[PDB]
């Protein structure tokens, strides 16, 4: 050759040169050569990189300035550099206020501009994978107060273990306040780690609750205070209801009871107190869900489901529901089971008599075809003038004003009994852990906390402020401001109240004017998930409520493209859909591009859809992206596209909660309980194969809810060293069972954790290593974990999300029709925002598909960054697991 | 074993002629279902004979309109005589693909014409007088019209031409 | 809408109309409507297709003619039709003289032209998988003659069974001509199907051979004729050598020996005679390979291999080879084992004394570095003046003229002993089958045939013409025209002679002028295969012979792109490569596009390669296509690209023989023999898992060569019905073993035949169904079947192909440099022809990669239409298998 | 590469200088069997 190499790049500056000298040195890693001849930029030693800068007037300030602004449109001769890990330089430029050009933003060539524009950077000569990247001590006291609430045992188990782990004596105050006031070894017993064995399954409270008359007065409050100082209890944890916590709050303010009658007064000077709501009611104001609320809701829905599971004219059914102060149970049961009329204290009849209101609503429903009328009566069922409405009162109206043979079903203690539902077990446990930390982290300047859940996230809220707020609600009801009382309840309550009345109301004129009425379609994509049918039911009934035309795309994208599966949704046909498992519409894993994308687009324009709601897993996630990317070709797709994640796995980015995961969690939790119970009957372990695919979410949560010793997850895998360590753990566990409760042992293994070390292989290794001291058996239930009848939570969440989806389509349809009716569509930012994923984040938010697909997902064969890391740490803590 | 006619394609060199043809059928009841331009994201199914721009217009078939009394909307294939097939089933079935060639090369237009079916002969005649020209007929043809493309209009292979909502059988 | 449908297309004709009327009716299936008003074309009933034709002068003859020719360039307004299975119409148009335009030629839209041009046809509205496609008796006598030749038993086994199957009595004439002349039950025994049990493995001749002095005279020829008529033998099959068949030919012409001394003379009037060459020599002229030739060649190479497997200066080794008339064994052994000097009758020293010739060649080899000198001496080793050259003669020259300690190795009877090699078993068997058919198909007007192989294909050649031609060669040797004698031998012999001397001659000035000398590169792509190293050895030594620069691309495309693995080839470094197994260069399954195609292209131009030789399987096949398709981007790739198929599988289209398949076949055949022998020792079956992937070639051939009862192949699969039928066959087979030879039973199952019914599963089903009457055991050898030391056939074929590859690159390089030095490369037909696959077809031909990839292969995950269908039929016939 | 789009693009290379091989015939380029060639994780020196 003759052009043998490349010595240096020569740049000419106007007259000033320094701005560029600062750029290439800070941004590129160059350096000024020692002792400058006039007033050379080399990179490093043992190299050949050089850039010459001359101040000779050969380049104009006016031309260069115009060229820089000219480039701000996303052609010119340039120079490219060989540089490893371009990703780091791109971030450094962008954040430094410099624009950059790149290939997939993953990335291949990077290109920026200085006073000397178009300074390119390549990561290699020709196409190939790139150049490799270069180089504190205090003793705790637990108590339970008020009526039995499922989840109280899981909470106490958590407090006993958490406190023990944090290195402090845990005392269980038997018979709540009574035990606290009476004191002594009789009621205040020191609790060990093995003493709270298998309490997850146990119903009610093993410690016990008692209504203490003395503690209501300063007489008892003082006696209780003495008993704590005598027992050496430095901190109190109360798990109970409203008054149960208000009484604890009063005890907190009244704590300065120095009473001379100083060593002890010096040490035990401040009251470390923490609250957790142990109620079925869900009446406490600063939390979204109280411990026992969803299990109670579950008992109610279990009864309503059995009632609906039959034939018949002239029949009405009354479900008498426990829950004295709040209407949350009534409202949510009513929503989950699509009840005709609910009698709750927050929404009594106002413009007309409750009998007239009920008869009208019930009548309209029967008239349109609904033969099984279900009426839910709250314990706090009341009229305007605060007169309590009884079941018999309601029964006589149905029997005498209408011709209905009414049969009353009253749950009673059923609503407090049984094991805590997966949500209650997971949440009560984490609350127990938090209550301990809160109590330890507490300082005299910190206001006494109450552990609260705020949109699936554990938080600390001041107990005084929560006590005050609940009183404010009670005041609003008593002062007859029900509209106010409703707004004073949590944002979920107000949304559910709105969701229920709208879905309950096709049989009343539409709420939108003719112009604002649209054509919204719904599809189910992926494997079935509990709530798919509920999302469809709620969306269709809400559409009818607004005046929209709800369309159902039967059997996913394959059904639309190959068979024109656009079908109308009739209110009578969808009767009981909210309670049905699977997908009535029909779901499959077929992607829009695996079905004809042109045909999907053709039918979208033929039926003139104003929006689309996708209910499904990762395939529905890819589907969104595939439909969004096809918008350039098809104007028919330039409409709001919304995804409501539905997978038992919880592998879809954008949400922290996917529809059907609670249904699935609960069915597997019920399965694991039976398996552990069986292990408890025989020195045996069970290796339980878990579903969820490449997502370790279900095994994580099942480990916490069931008390499994280990959970093998796809994100971590299974190492031989960890397997040997964990087997030695089992060896020691059984050697230490001599004396303690026989609760049984579980190991949960997600099928994807190891392709080699399978459930069956793992178990045979345990037997080999066990040397006859114990045995191992597998439990492989299979891809049946989906579950039938969806959980009340799933039915309720699906309703909420389906409505938020319709409401988004309402908002964005006007903007879309600009891109729809126009060609020359250049695929802007205003349009990409309409193709979105509805999700829970800490907040319920819609996230554009673009950011989640490109950045938040393993788009490839994995189909899945996790959030459940803390849950994992706690479940290993609670079971004594040692990682590597 | 040809079932029927899929579509008619009209190719032009002049962009001004292309856009004016698009707007002509747009006023006549056509809807652009697919669009193309010279970006690597665009899907390619048709593009020869290549093309710089392509607009696929569809005058959707007639189906049995649904009552809900509010304003009238299209039904589904829950319709009167819908018979589901291996692919799609069995509705008055017309799409016209408009293609745009480069600056240069390209053949001249030949003499042939297409005759489309209309169950609204007078309603179409009225839009044409409201828009373009109305040529007098020869031979089933009711009348004819033009743009850079000359087209004929009549009734389909059936006896007569607009009952979209059909009579359910006994 | 307003444009409600599409009624009809209206076409205007000039004045004449009829040409188009004939086109749309014959080509499209239209019909003229009854009673035309002037002098309508509708398709069919219950439809809506119509085309109107008018003779009004509205379309000109000059314009239309110009437009038709204008379209002959591969734009105008058109009409498309909905039509199922476009492939059938495209063929009907093309063959009818009409050009057509389509998408992948697989195909999506079809477009042709009439007097009314651009008549399009679509297979659907928008993109999606298309619309579904609408709606004779004579008793045979076998004999063997001449010296023992491996494969004589497999041949006789075949004749006995084939003849039995075709419904005729088979007699085995013991002691050849002696037995035929003596006659009687003593020498002419009736043979049964079970009497030739396990003869595949047996060496020599179970019937026996004898030199009959009497048959040389008319005295014996008459006695033999009587014995045939007395035994009622209507047809004779001779399997022997040259004279052995010449004597049969003389007996054929002398057959009219009516001799009065008429019932028998009327019936036994004509001699049905068929010949097959049973010789190790390979001296017979009308066949490419005689039965026993490759087994004998194998014995020789086995000895040479052992000799080469040692250290040392002043050492020479003489291999005394059996083979009196021909030099084929000497030449092929010399080629396969890269011998220094060979003494064969066809190529005696001419321009100088044989001692001077030998010493010069040997000397040059030792001088360049080769320390182990191997000299092969043929039985027919001769000088110019026809003086026979002995081993001792050769030994004294090496010991006295050079200072070499010479050790002679003489094979003797070793060269006739042992089992027949896979090639001999497969070919002798098929020849036996053919010999029977030939004998039955024979008619008095048909000249007596001899069964011959012509480039891996069984043919019939007139015995007289073959006998005459062999004598012509002997005449040329005796008349001292050796150059003539060489040309008179088969085309493979002349090519091998050329191949050997060129590869034997780096140490002599190049055979090409400076201008005609090129830079040729070689790669190995896929899994290793016997002959990969031989193809490299032969190509490098041939390159040096011509004056080319041979380059080796180490470790496939990954090695080139990521590591610049271009390496020179030194003669001394490649010593013994022709005999080494695997790939010395390094092979992998990495494709040019899975490695950097731009980087491959960069190094191709950096090193300026004038051609490329790919040695490998299906990945090397895809590689060719990937390199061919990248030619538009890279001028560096616009050079001849040649693929020499190398797979044990034989899945590459273009050849009927892939390098390494004989090495593999023989190793598996040796494995199966031991397994069947083991089954024979114990009422047992063996299910033997076979390699070759999705290609059923190896199991097909192993079934034939080993005598397996069944072979389960991926192309057919394994049905439960066939499995039950085959198991019942085994049940019956063992019930009938009472009395016959216990030879053992095999079932060969290609791993890909069934994913569910696996070797292990199949065998357990056999045991279940066997009900203790016999057992089943598996034999799973594994992916070891590759084999070390490649077969002499593989070493030889690889040499031949490597040279044909270099020679193709020589021919096409000049044409390529036009496309190489030029941009505006539009990817013509002259260039696509240079990217080719070297192969055997019936003919040795180069096939352009385009036709084999697009049309002849399952490009996808299958990686594979078969030819071996007949082989399959015969192996089922010979084992009594009943298919479904 | 095609931005910044492009109608035509030609990539020219003036190849590096390596240690030429003698074979006496005419001079040809060596391989990376050359003098100071040190093989790296990717290509060498
Ligand atoms: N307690 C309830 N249970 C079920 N649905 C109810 C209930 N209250 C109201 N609705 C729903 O709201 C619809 C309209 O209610 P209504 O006709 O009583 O007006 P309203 O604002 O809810 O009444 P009011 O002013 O008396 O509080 C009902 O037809 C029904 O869909
Ligand atoms: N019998 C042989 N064995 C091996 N290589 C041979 C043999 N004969 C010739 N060659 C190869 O051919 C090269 C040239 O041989 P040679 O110079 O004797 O010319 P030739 O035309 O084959 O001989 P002649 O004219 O005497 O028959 C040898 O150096 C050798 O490499």
């Amino acid at each position: 050759s003759l052009f043998n190499g490349t010595s240096f790049i020569t740049l000419f500056a106007p007259n000033s040169l320094q701005a560029s000298i600062d750029f290439y040195t800070n941004f590129l890693g160059f350096a000024i050569r020692k002792n400058s001849n006039q007033k050379l930029q080399l990179e490093e030693d043992q190299n050949n990189v050089s850039i010459q800068l001359i101040l000779d007037p050969e380049h104009a300030a006016s031309v260069s300035q115009i060229d820089q602004n000219i480039r701000n449109l996303t052609i010119q001769s340039n120079i490219a550099f060989k540089s490893s890990s371009l990703s780091k330089l791109v971030k450094l430029l962008k954040d430094g206020g410099h624009p950059v050009q790149q290939s997939p933003n993953e990335i291949s060539p990077f290109e920026v501009y200085t006073v000397d524009p178009l300074g390119s950077l390549i990561g290699f000569g020709f196409k190939n994978p790139f150049a490799v990247n270069e180089r504190v001590r205090k003793t705790i006291g637990v108590m339970t107060s008020g009526g039995d609430s499922p989840g109280m045992n899981p909470f106490v188990r958590a407090v006993v273990r958490a406190g023990i782990y944090k290195g402090c004596k845990v005392f269980c105050i038997h018979e709540g306040y009574e035990g606290l006031v009476r004191g002594g070894e009789k009621y205040i017993k020191e609790t060990q780690w093995h003493d709270v064995r298998g309490w997850l399954v146990e119903g009610g409270t093993n410690i016990g609750t008692a209504r203490c008359k003395e503690f209501r007065e300063r007489s008892g409050r003082l006696k209780a205070c003495k008993n704590m100082i005598d027992m050496g209890i430095d901190a109190l944890i109360v798990c109970g209801g409203d008054g149960s916590l208000t009484g604890a709050d009063r005890f907190r303010s009244e704590w300065p009871s120095l009473i001379e009658e100083q060593q002890q007064f010096n040490t035990h000077q401040n009251l470390n107190i923490c609250g957790a709501v142990g109620s079925i009611d869900n009446d406490m104001s600063s939390t979204d869900a109280t411990i026992g609320a969803f299990s109670s809701l579950d008992r109610i829905c279990r009864a309503i489901d059995y009632i609906d599971a039959t034939a018949s004219h002239s029949r009405a059914f009354i479900v008498e529901v426990m829950g004295r102060h709040c209407g949350w149970l009534g409202l949510l049961a009513g929503l989950a089971t699509s009840a005709d009329y609910i009698l709750i204290p927050e929404k009594p009849a106002s413009s007309r008599e409750w009998q007239d209101q009920m008869c009208d609503i019930v009548g309209k429903h029967r008239a349109r075809g609904k033969r099984k009328t279900i009426v839910i009566v709250a314990e706090g069922a009341i009229s305007n003038d605060l007169s309590p409405i009884s079941c018999d009162q309601v029964k006589d109206v149905l029997v005498n004003r209408l011709g209905l043979d009414t049969r009353v079903t009253t749950l009673g203690h059923v609503q407090r009994g049984g094991t805590a539902v997966a949500f209650d077990r997971i949440y009560a446990t984490l609350q127990g852990v938090e209550a301990v930390n809160a109590v330890l982290e507490c300082d005299a300047d910190t206001p006494s906390p109450m552990i609260a859940i705020k949109e699936d996230q554990i938080t600390r809220v001041p107990l005084v402020d929560a006590v005050e707020l609940t009183q404010q609600v009670a005041k609003s009801i008593e002062s007859r401001n029900f509209k106010k009382a409703i707004s004073l309840r949590d944002s979920e309550f107000v949304e559910h109240m709105k969701n229920f009345i709208s879905t309950n109301s096709d049989h009343v004129p539409p709420s939108l004017p003719l112009e604002k009425r649209k054509k919204i379609a719904i599809i189910n994509v992926g494997a079935p998930a509990g709530g798919m049918n509920s999302a469809v039911y709620s969306m269709a009934t809400y559409c009818m409520s607004r005046g929209h035309v709800p369309y159902a795309i039967h059997n996913g994208f394959s059904g639309l493209a190959r068979h024109e599966s656009v079908r109308s949704i009739n209110w009578l046909d969808i009767e009981g859909w909210g309670s049905l498992g699977g997908s009535e519409i029909g779901t499959n894993r077929t992607l829009p591009n695996d079905a004809d994308i042109g045909m999907i687009a053709y039918f979208f324009e033929k039926y003139g859809f104003d929006g689309l709601i996708l209910v499904g897993g990762f395939e529905a996630f890819i589907s969104l992206h595939q439909l969004e990317r096809a918008r350039i070709n098809y104007p028919s797709l330039r409409i709001p596209l919304v995804l409501i994640p539905a997978t038992i796995s919880n592998n879809v980015p954008g949400t922290e909660y996917s529809l059907g995961s609670d249904t699935c969690l609960n069915s597997f939790m019920e399965y694991c309980d039976v398996i552990k119970q069986s292990a408890a009957a025989t020195n045996r372990v069970f290796v339980v194969e878990v579903q969820g695919g490449n997502s370790g979410y279900i095994a994580t949560h099942a480990q916490l809810a069931c008390g499994a010793q280990i959970s093998y997850v796809p994100e971590e895998g299974i190492s031989l060293a960890q397997l040997e360590m964990d087997i030695n753990s089992l060896k020691e566990s059984f050697a230490n069972d001599q004396g303690k409760t026989k609760s049984g042992r579980l190991i949960l293994k997600s099928e994807n954790a190891s392709k080699v070390l399978t459930t069956e292989v793992i178990s045979t290794i345990i037997d080999d290593e066990a040397s006859g001291r114990f045995d191992s058996k597998t439990a492989i239930p299979g891809h049946v974990q989906q579950g039938g009848i969806p959980s009340p939570m799933d039915r309720v969440r699906a309703s909420r999300f389906a409505i938020r989806a319709v409401s988004f389509i309402e908002r964005h349809s006007d903007r879309c029709q600009t891109f729809k009716n126009s060609i020359s569509f250049r695929q802007t930012d205003e349009i990409t925002s309409t193709a979105v994923v509805l999700g829970i984040h800490k907040q319920l938010r819609f996230t554009p598909i673009r950011q989640l697909y490109d950045f938040e997902s393993d788009v490839p064969r994995r189909m899945r960054n996790i959030f459940w890391s803390n849950v994992r740490e706690i479940s290993d803590m609670l079971s004594g697991r040692t990682s590597l | 074993s040809i079932s029927d006619l899929s579509f008619t394609s009209f190719v032009t060199n002049d962009d001004n002629l292309f856009e004016e043809t698009f707007n002509f059928y747009t006023k006549l009841g056509f809807h652009a279902t697919r669009s193309y331009v010279k970006n690597r994201s665009d899907f390619e199914l048709t593009g020869i004979s290549d093309s710089i721009k392509e607009i696929w217009l569809e005058s959707f078939p007639l189906s049995e309109v649904v009552e809900a009394g509010r304003e009238l909307r299209k039904p589904l294939q829950e319709s009167v005589g819908y018979e589901s097939e291996a692919l799609l089933g069995y509705p008055y079935q017309g799409g016209v693909v408009i293609k745009l060639r480069l600056s240069n090369e390209k053949n001249n237009d030949l003499p042939g014409e297409v005759t489309f079916f209309t169950a609204s002969i007078d309603k179409l005649k009225a839009k044409l007088i409201e828009i373009g020209a109305e040529i007098i007929p020869s031979k089933l043809v009711e009348f004819s019209t033009r743009d850079p493309m000359g087209d004929v209009i009549s009734f389909s292979s059936y006896p007569s031409l607009s009952k979209k909502i059909t009579s359910p059988d006994f």
